[PDB]
Protein backbone atom coordinates (compact mmCIF):
# COMPACT_ATOMS: atom_id res chain seq x y z
CA UNK A 1 0.00 0.00 0.00
CA UNK A 2 0.92 3.56 -0.51
CA UNK A 3 0.08 5.57 1.82
CA UNK A 4 -1.17 9.85 0.97
CA UNK A 5 -2.72 12.46 3.32
CA UNK A 6 -6.38 12.44 2.06
CA UNK A 7 -6.16 16.09 1.94
CA UNK A 8 -4.08 19.04 1.35
CA UNK A 9 -4.38 23.17 0.90
CA UNK A 10 -2.35 25.80 -0.17
CA UNK A 11 -3.18 29.49 -1.17
CA UNK A 12 -2.37 30.97 -5.27
CA UNK A 13 0.82 31.31 -5.76
CA UNK A 14 2.57 29.83 -2.89
CA UNK A 15 3.86 26.03 -2.81
CA UNK A 16 2.31 22.80 -1.54
CA UNK A 17 4.09 19.28 -1.03
CA UNK A 18 1.99 15.86 -1.34
CA UNK A 19 3.96 13.07 0.22
CA UNK A 20 3.31 9.30 -0.79
CA UNK A 21 4.87 6.76 1.41
CA UNK A 22 5.39 3.41 1.24
CA UNK A 23 8.25 0.60 1.73
CA UNK A 24 12.04 -0.78 -0.01
CA UNK A 25 9.81 -2.85 -1.78
CA UNK A 26 8.34 -0.04 -4.41
CA UNK A 27 9.27 3.27 -3.48
CA UNK A 28 12.21 3.11 -1.85
CA UNK A 29 13.55 0.14 -3.86
CA UNK A 30 12.87 1.68 -7.95
CA UNK A 31 12.87 4.63 -9.48
CA UNK A 32 8.95 4.03 -11.03
CA UNK A 33 7.02 6.86 -9.29
CA UNK A 34 3.95 8.54 -11.02
CA UNK A 35 2.14 10.77 -10.37
CA UNK A 36 -1.29 11.28 -11.29
CA UNK A 37 -3.87 14.48 -11.32
CA UNK A 38 -7.23 13.84 -11.93
CA UNK A 39 -10.52 16.49 -12.01
CA UNK A 40 -13.79 15.32 -11.10
CA UNK A 41 -15.49 13.16 -14.21
CA UNK A 42 -12.19 13.13 -16.10
CA UNK A 43 -9.64 10.44 -16.42
CA UNK A 44 -6.64 11.30 -15.03
CA UNK A 45 -3.85 12.94 -16.22
CA UNK A 46 -0.41 12.20 -15.86
CA UNK A 47 2.00 15.14 -14.17
CA UNK A 48 5.41 12.86 -13.11
CA UNK A 49 6.78 9.85 -14.07
CA UNK A 50 10.02 7.86 -12.84
CA UNK A 51 10.25 9.76 -10.09
CA UNK A 52 10.79 13.46 -11.52
CA UNK A 53 10.39 13.02 -15.38
CA UNK A 54 7.46 15.65 -16.92
CA UNK A 55 5.54 14.62 -20.05
CA UNK A 56 5.56 17.25 -22.71
CA UNK A 57 3.08 20.05 -21.77
CA UNK A 58 3.11 19.38 -18.49
CA UNK A 59 4.37 23.03 -16.66
CA UNK A 60 7.64 23.05 -15.25
CA UNK A 61 6.29 24.05 -11.64
CA UNK A 62 5.44 20.79 -10.98
CA UNK A 63 8.29 18.38 -9.79
CA UNK A 64 8.65 15.34 -8.35
CA UNK A 65 11.26 13.63 -6.01
CA UNK A 66 12.00 10.60 -3.36
CA UNK A 67 13.86 10.48 -0.07
CA UNK A 68 14.13 6.43 1.14
CA UNK A 69 10.74 5.00 1.19
CA UNK A 70 8.77 8.42 0.86
CA UNK A 71 8.10 10.24 -2.66
CA UNK A 72 6.98 13.97 -2.39
CA UNK A 73 5.33 16.03 -5.64
CA UNK A 74 6.01 19.52 -5.48
CA UNK A 75 3.52 22.43 -6.95
CA UNK A 76 5.14 25.88 -7.22
CA UNK A 77 3.10 29.29 -7.85
CA UNK A 78 -0.11 27.42 -6.76
CA UNK A 79 -2.99 28.36 -9.29
CA UNK A 80 -6.66 27.97 -8.93
CA UNK A 81 -6.96 24.88 -12.14
CA UNK A 82 -4.07 22.75 -9.91
CA UNK A 83 -7.55 22.22 -7.46
CA UNK A 84 -7.82 18.25 -8.06
CA UNK A 85 -7.15 14.83 -6.71
CA UNK A 86 -3.51 13.73 -6.71
CA UNK A 87 -2.84 9.94 -6.73
CA UNK A 88 0.82 8.48 -6.42
CA UNK A 89 1.46 5.10 -8.14
CA UNK A 90 4.77 2.92 -8.28
CA UNK A 91 5.58 -0.82 -9.65
CA UNK A 92 6.21 -3.11 -6.83
CA UNK A 93 8.75 -5.40 -8.72
CA UNK A 94 6.39 -8.51 -9.99
CA UNK A 95 3.98 -9.22 -12.12
CA UNK A 96 3.33 -6.11 -13.19
CA UNK A 97 1.80 -4.99 -9.90
CA UNK A 98 1.05 -1.62 -10.25
CA UNK A 99 -0.48 0.41 -7.05
CA UNK A 100 -1.84 3.30 -6.55
CA UNK A 101 -1.93 5.83 -3.27
CA UNK A 102 -5.57 6.67 -2.11
CA UNK A 103 -5.02 10.69 -3.41
CA UNK A 104 -4.66 13.96 -1.87
CA UNK A 105 -7.41 16.45 -2.74
CA UNK A 106 -5.48 19.53 -3.24
CA UNK A 107 -7.50 22.76 -2.38
CA UNK A 108 -6.22 26.42 -3.59
CA UNK A 109 -7.46 28.71 -0.72
CA UNK A 110 -8.93 31.87 -2.09
CA UNK A 111 -11.84 31.84 -4.29
CA UNK A 112 -14.05 34.51 -3.83
CA UNK A 113 -17.04 33.50 -1.60
CA UNK A 114 -20.51 33.32 -3.56
CA UNK A 115 -24.05 33.38 -2.18
CA UNK A 116 -26.69 30.52 -2.78
CA UNK A 117 -29.45 30.83 -5.27
CA UNK A 118 -32.95 29.00 -4.50
CA UNK A 119 -35.13 27.89 -6.58
CA UNK A 120 -38.59 25.49 -4.92
CA UNK A 121 -40.85 24.04 -6.68
CA UNK A 122 -44.23 22.20 -5.08
CA UNK A 123 -45.44 19.09 -6.30
CA UNK A 124 -47.08 18.67 -9.38
CA UNK A 125 -50.67 17.84 -10.30
CA UNK A 126 -49.89 14.37 -12.12
CA UNK A 127 -47.64 13.30 -8.97
CA UNK A 128 -50.35 14.60 -6.50
CA UNK A 129 -52.72 12.12 -8.97
CA UNK A 130 -49.89 8.95 -8.00
CA UNK A 131 -50.90 9.79 -3.97
CA UNK A 132 -47.27 10.80 -3.53
CA UNK A 133 -45.80 14.67 -3.01
CA UNK A 134 -42.02 15.82 -3.40
CA UNK A 135 -40.75 19.41 -2.84
CA UNK A 136 -37.66 20.17 -4.54
CA UNK A 137 -35.26 22.36 -3.54
CA UNK A 138 -32.66 23.39 -6.00
CA UNK A 139 -29.34 25.31 -4.54
CA UNK A 140 -26.80 26.61 -6.86
CA UNK A 141 -23.57 28.99 -7.31
CA UNK A 142 -22.51 29.11 -4.40
CA UNK A 143 -18.46 28.73 -2.59
CA UNK A 144 -17.85 27.14 -0.40
CA UNK A 145 -19.46 23.79 -0.66
CA UNK A 146 -20.90 23.46 2.65
CA UNK A 147 -24.49 24.37 3.03
CA UNK A 148 -26.82 23.81 5.71
CA UNK A 149 -30.45 23.04 4.13
CA UNK A 150 -33.45 23.15 6.65
CA UNK A 151 -37.21 22.64 5.49
CA UNK A 152 -39.95 23.90 7.53
CA UNK A 153 -43.88 23.48 7.52
CA UNK A 154 -45.32 26.24 8.16
CA UNK A 155 -42.64 27.16 10.73
CA UNK A 156 -42.03 23.94 12.13
CA UNK A 157 -39.33 21.99 11.49
CA UNK A 158 -39.17 19.11 9.74
CA UNK A 159 -36.70 16.20 9.35
CA UNK A 160 -38.22 13.40 8.32
CA UNK A 161 -38.22 12.46 4.38
CA UNK A 162 -35.26 14.76 3.83
CA UNK A 163 -33.39 13.44 1.25
CA UNK A 164 -29.95 15.74 0.31
CA UNK A 165 -27.32 15.68 -2.10
CA UNK A 166 -23.58 16.12 -1.70
CA UNK A 167 -22.93 19.47 -3.01
CA UNK A 168 -20.55 19.35 -6.29
CA UNK A 169 -18.71 21.90 -8.42
CA UNK A 170 -20.76 22.72 -11.94
CA UNK A 171 -18.82 24.12 -14.73
CA UNK A 172 -19.26 27.48 -13.69
CA UNK A 173 -16.85 26.13 -10.82
CA UNK A 174 -19.39 26.77 -7.90
CA UNK A 175 -21.05 24.57 -6.18
CA UNK A 176 -25.04 23.03 -6.86
CA UNK A 177 -27.16 20.62 -4.52
CA UNK A 178 -30.41 19.79 -4.05
CA UNK A 179 -33.06 18.49 -1.48
CA UNK A 180 -36.33 16.75 -1.73
CA UNK A 181 -38.81 16.53 0.70
CA UNK A 182 -41.19 13.36 0.72
CA UNK A 183 -44.61 14.28 1.60
CA UNK A 184 -48.07 12.56 1.36
CA UNK A 185 -50.36 14.57 -0.54
CA UNK A 186 -52.33 15.49 2.86
CA UNK A 187 -49.46 17.00 4.50
CA UNK A 188 -49.43 19.29 1.20
CA UNK A 189 -52.88 20.32 1.53
CA UNK A 190 -53.07 20.63 5.08
CA UNK A 191 -50.64 23.21 5.77
CA UNK A 192 -50.58 26.97 5.10
CA UNK A 193 -46.67 26.64 2.71
CA UNK A 194 -43.44 24.58 3.27
CA UNK A 195 -40.33 26.33 3.20
CA UNK A 196 -36.89 25.63 1.98
CA UNK A 197 -33.79 27.46 3.86
CA UNK A 198 -30.48 27.08 2.75
CA UNK A 199 -27.61 28.58 5.22
CA UNK A 200 -23.82 29.57 3.78
CA UNK A 201 -21.34 31.22 6.00
CA UNK A 202 -23.76 32.67 7.94
CA UNK A 203 -26.12 33.90 5.67
CA UNK A 204 -29.61 32.71 4.64
CA UNK A 205 -31.50 32.17 1.73
CA UNK A 206 -35.63 31.06 2.11
CA UNK A 207 -38.24 29.95 -0.44
CA UNK A 208 -41.70 29.24 0.33
CA UNK A 209 -44.48 27.38 -1.66
CA UNK A 210 -48.19 26.86 -0.99
CA UNK A 211 -51.38 24.65 -2.26
CA UNK B 1 -3.65 9.49 -30.01
CA UNK B 2 -7.43 8.70 -28.82
CA UNK B 3 -9.05 5.72 -26.77
CA UNK B 4 -12.53 5.26 -26.63
CA UNK B 5 -14.56 2.71 -24.58
CA UNK B 6 -17.79 1.10 -24.84
CA UNK B 7 -19.84 -2.28 -23.59
CA UNK B 8 -20.54 -1.05 -19.46
CA UNK B 9 -23.56 -1.75 -18.41
CA UNK B 10 -25.44 -3.19 -15.03
CA UNK B 11 -24.95 -6.70 -14.88
CA UNK B 12 -25.91 -9.20 -12.41
CA UNK B 13 -23.24 -10.66 -9.67
CA UNK B 14 -21.64 -13.83 -11.38
CA UNK B 15 -22.72 -12.82 -15.24
CA UNK B 16 -20.50 -11.59 -17.73
CA UNK B 17 -19.18 -8.44 -19.87
CA UNK B 18 -17.14 -7.59 -22.46
CA UNK B 19 -15.23 -4.27 -22.45
CA UNK B 20 -14.20 -2.21 -25.61
CA UNK B 21 -11.37 0.14 -25.88
CA UNK B 22 -11.20 1.65 -29.55
CA UNK B 23 -7.89 3.05 -30.43
CA UNK B 24 -6.18 5.38 -33.09
CA UNK B 25 -2.80 6.99 -33.45
CA UNK B 26 -1.00 3.96 -32.40
CA UNK B 27 -1.31 0.31 -33.59
CA UNK B 28 -2.59 -1.91 -30.24
CA UNK B 29 -0.76 -4.60 -31.46
CA UNK B 30 3.03 -3.18 -31.01
CA UNK B 31 1.77 -1.36 -27.60
CA UNK B 32 1.00 -1.84 -23.97
CA UNK B 33 -1.94 -1.57 -22.66
CA UNK B 34 -3.17 -2.08 -19.29
CA UNK B 35 -7.22 -1.55 -17.59
CA UNK B 36 -7.46 0.95 -14.23
CA UNK B 37 -10.51 0.87 -12.27
CA UNK B 38 -11.98 3.13 -10.22
CA UNK B 39 -14.89 2.42 -8.11
CA UNK B 40 -17.36 5.19 -6.68
CA UNK B 41 -16.20 7.56 -4.50
CA UNK B 42 -12.79 6.42 -3.92
CA UNK B 43 -9.00 5.46 -6.02
CA UNK B 44 -7.76 3.93 -8.84
CA UNK B 45 -6.49 0.15 -8.90
CA UNK B 46 -4.36 -1.05 -11.50
CA UNK B 47 -6.48 -4.41 -12.68
CA UNK B 48 -4.79 -5.98 -15.66
CA UNK B 49 -1.74 -5.39 -18.86
CA UNK B 50 -1.50 -6.81 -21.94
CA UNK B 51 2.88 -6.37 -23.52
CA UNK B 52 3.68 -5.66 -26.56
CA UNK B 53 4.38 -9.27 -27.17
CA UNK B 54 1.11 -10.70 -25.72
CA UNK B 55 2.52 -11.12 -22.04
CA UNK B 56 -0.49 -10.56 -19.85
CA UNK B 57 -0.47 -10.02 -15.85
CA UNK B 58 -3.64 -9.51 -13.56
CA UNK B 59 -4.06 -7.75 -10.09
CA UNK B 60 -4.73 -10.69 -7.61
CA UNK B 61 -8.87 -9.90 -7.07
CA UNK B 62 -9.62 -10.41 -10.79
CA UNK B 63 -6.96 -13.45 -11.57
CA UNK B 64 -8.79 -16.44 -13.44
CA UNK B 65 -11.86 -14.05 -13.73
CA UNK B 66 -11.06 -11.57 -15.92
CA UNK B 67 -9.30 -11.63 -19.30
CA UNK B 68 -7.08 -9.42 -21.08
CA UNK B 69 -7.15 -9.40 -25.30
CA UNK B 70 -6.59 -7.42 -28.51
CA UNK B 71 -7.82 -7.42 -32.11
CA UNK B 72 -4.97 -6.31 -34.22
CA UNK B 73 -7.52 -5.91 -37.32
CA UNK B 74 -9.56 -3.54 -35.59
CA UNK B 75 -6.94 -1.92 -33.13
CA UNK B 76 -8.91 -2.64 -30.17
CA UNK B 77 -8.73 -3.57 -26.50
CA UNK B 78 -11.03 -5.77 -24.67
CA UNK B 79 -11.60 -7.02 -21.11
CA UNK B 80 -13.71 -10.10 -20.74
CA UNK B 81 -15.08 -9.93 -16.96
CA UNK B 82 -16.93 -13.10 -15.42
CA UNK B 83 -18.50 -14.14 -12.58
CA UNK B 84 -18.56 -10.39 -11.82
CA UNK B 85 -18.99 -9.59 -8.01
CA UNK B 86 -20.19 -6.74 -6.62
CA UNK B 87 -16.40 -5.54 -5.86
CA UNK B 88 -16.35 -5.25 -9.05
CA UNK B 89 -18.54 -1.87 -9.69
CA UNK B 90 -16.35 0.84 -10.75
CA UNK B 91 -15.51 3.32 -13.64
CA UNK B 92 -13.11 1.31 -16.30
CA UNK B 93 -10.28 3.29 -18.12
CA UNK B 94 -7.95 2.18 -20.66
CA UNK B 95 -4.70 3.45 -20.81
CA UNK B 96 -2.06 3.21 -23.10
CA UNK B 97 1.55 1.33 -21.43
CA UNK B 98 1.96 -0.83 -18.27
CA UNK B 99 2.31 2.01 -15.43
CA UNK B 100 5.79 2.20 -14.74
CA UNK B 101 8.58 1.70 -17.35
CA UNK B 102 5.54 2.97 -19.62
CA UNK B 103 3.47 5.42 -17.40
CA UNK B 104 -0.15 6.14 -18.46
CA UNK B 105 0.21 9.04 -20.71
CA UNK B 106 -3.38 8.32 -22.68
CA UNK B 107 -6.27 7.31 -21.10
CA UNK B 108 -9.67 6.62 -22.35
CA UNK B 109 -12.89 7.91 -21.20
CA UNK B 110 -14.31 5.40 -18.96
CA UNK B 111 -17.07 3.18 -19.04
CA UNK B 112 -19.20 3.00 -16.08
CA UNK B 113 -19.86 -1.46 -15.05
CA UNK B 114 -22.38 -1.66 -12.34
CA UNK B 115 -22.69 -5.34 -10.57
CA UNK B 116 -25.91 -5.74 -8.30
CA UNK B 117 -29.29 -7.75 -8.94
CA UNK B 118 -31.92 -4.88 -8.73
CA UNK B 119 -34.01 -3.94 -11.59
CA UNK B 120 -33.72 -1.95 -14.38
CA UNK B 121 -36.19 1.11 -14.02
CA UNK B 122 -36.84 3.83 -16.48
CA UNK B 123 -37.72 7.56 -14.59
CA UNK B 124 -41.07 9.19 -14.36
CA UNK B 125 -40.89 12.63 -15.63
CA UNK B 126 -42.60 15.19 -13.71
CA UNK B 127 -43.33 18.54 -14.62
CA UNK B 128 -41.89 21.53 -12.33
CA UNK B 129 -43.73 24.76 -12.83
CA UNK B 130 -45.15 27.93 -11.00
CA UNK B 131 -45.52 38.43 -16.15
CA UNK B 132 -41.43 38.55 -15.16
CA UNK B 133 -39.52 35.53 -15.55
CA UNK B 134 -40.47 31.50 -14.84
CA UNK B 135 -38.26 28.99 -13.64
CA UNK B 136 -39.46 25.83 -15.98
CA UNK B 137 -38.11 22.20 -15.14
CA UNK B 138 -38.91 18.09 -14.82
CA UNK B 139 -38.05 16.05 -11.92
CA UNK B 140 -37.27 12.91 -13.40
CA UNK B 141 -38.11 10.09 -10.63
CA UNK B 142 -37.02 6.91 -9.32
CA UNK B 143 -34.99 5.36 -12.15
CA UNK B 144 -32.18 2.54 -12.06
CA UNK B 145 -29.39 3.21 -12.78
CA UNK B 146 -27.38 6.00 -13.90
CA UNK B 147 -27.39 7.68 -15.79
CA UNK B 148 -29.92 9.48 -17.31
CA UNK B 149 -29.77 12.90 -19.43
CA UNK B 150 -31.91 15.65 -20.11
CA UNK B 151 -31.98 17.68 -23.32
CA UNK B 152 -34.80 20.57 -23.57
CA UNK B 153 -36.54 20.89 -27.14
CA UNK B 154 -34.64 18.20 -28.26
CA UNK B 155 -31.27 19.84 -28.17
CA UNK B 156 -32.26 23.05 -29.73
CA UNK B 157 -32.76 24.83 -26.08
CA UNK B 158 -29.16 24.98 -23.74
CA UNK B 159 -28.91 28.37 -22.86
CA UNK B 160 -29.91 28.70 -19.34
CA UNK B 161 -30.48 25.40 -18.77
CA UNK B 162 -29.06 23.22 -15.50
CA UNK B 163 -29.12 19.88 -14.81
CA UNK B 164 -28.50 19.07 -11.09
CA UNK B 165 -26.47 15.90 -9.88
CA UNK B 166 -29.06 12.90 -9.09
CA UNK B 167 -29.57 12.40 -5.73
CA UNK B 168 -29.50 8.59 -4.05
CA UNK B 169 -32.23 7.57 -1.90
CA UNK B 170 -32.77 5.45 0.72
CA UNK B 171 -35.19 2.41 -2.07
CA UNK B 172 -31.82 2.39 -3.76
CA UNK B 173 -33.46 4.34 -6.88
CA UNK B 174 -31.93 7.56 -8.74
CA UNK B 175 -33.69 11.13 -8.84
CA UNK B 176 -32.90 14.22 -10.44
CA UNK B 177 -34.23 17.34 -11.59
CA UNK B 178 -33.14 19.90 -14.96
CA UNK B 179 -33.97 23.55 -14.44
CA UNK B 180 -34.50 26.17 -17.18
CA UNK B 181 -35.74 30.14 -16.86
CA UNK B 182 -37.60 31.99 -19.30
CA UNK B 183 -39.97 34.86 -20.02
CA UNK B 184 -43.27 34.34 -18.72
CA UNK B 185 -44.40 35.50 -21.87
CA UNK B 186 -42.94 33.33 -23.67
CA UNK B 187 -45.24 30.71 -21.98
CA UNK B 188 -48.00 29.80 -24.35
CA UNK B 189 -46.28 31.60 -26.74
CA UNK B 190 -43.54 28.76 -27.32
CA UNK B 191 -43.45 24.72 -26.39
CA UNK B 192 -40.85 23.46 -23.97
CA UNK B 193 -40.48 20.44 -23.85
CA UNK B 194 -37.76 18.51 -21.47
CA UNK B 195 -36.16 15.40 -23.21
CA UNK B 196 -34.95 12.73 -20.42
CA UNK B 197 -33.23 10.02 -21.92
CA UNK B 198 -32.08 6.50 -20.58
CA UNK B 199 -30.33 4.69 -21.97
CA UNK B 200 -29.89 1.80 -19.35
CA UNK B 201 -33.84 1.13 -20.18
CA UNK B 202 -33.70 2.07 -23.78
CA UNK B 203 -36.18 4.82 -23.12
CA UNK B 204 -36.99 8.64 -23.54
CA UNK B 205 -39.41 10.22 -22.42
CA UNK B 206 -40.73 13.78 -23.69
CA UNK B 207 -42.34 16.09 -21.39
CA UNK B 208 -44.46 18.98 -22.19
CA UNK B 209 -44.15 20.99 -19.05
CA UNK B 210 -46.44 24.42 -19.28
CA UNK B 211 -48.30 26.42 -16.07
Amino acid sequence: ALTQPPSGSGSPGQSVTISCTGTSSDVGGYKYVSWYQQHPGKAPKLMIYEVSKRPSGVPDRFSGSKSGNTASLTVSGLQAEDEADYYCSSYEGSNNFVVFGGGTKLTVLGQPKAAPSVTLFPPSSEELQANKATLVCLISDFYPGAVTVAWKADSSPVKAGVETTTPSKQSNNKYAASSYLSLTPEQWKSHRSYSCQVTHEGSTVEKTVAP
Amino acid sequence: VQLVESGGGLIQPGGSLRLSCAASGFTVSSNYMSWVRQAPGKGLEWVSVIYSGGSTYYADSVKGRFTISRDNSKNTLYLQMNSLRAEDTAVYYCARGEGWELPYDYWGQGTLVTVSSASTKGPSVFPLAPGGTAALGCLVKDYFPEPVTVSWNSGALTSGVHTFPAVLQSSGLYSLSSVVTVPSSSLGTQTYICNVNHKPSNTKVDKRVEP
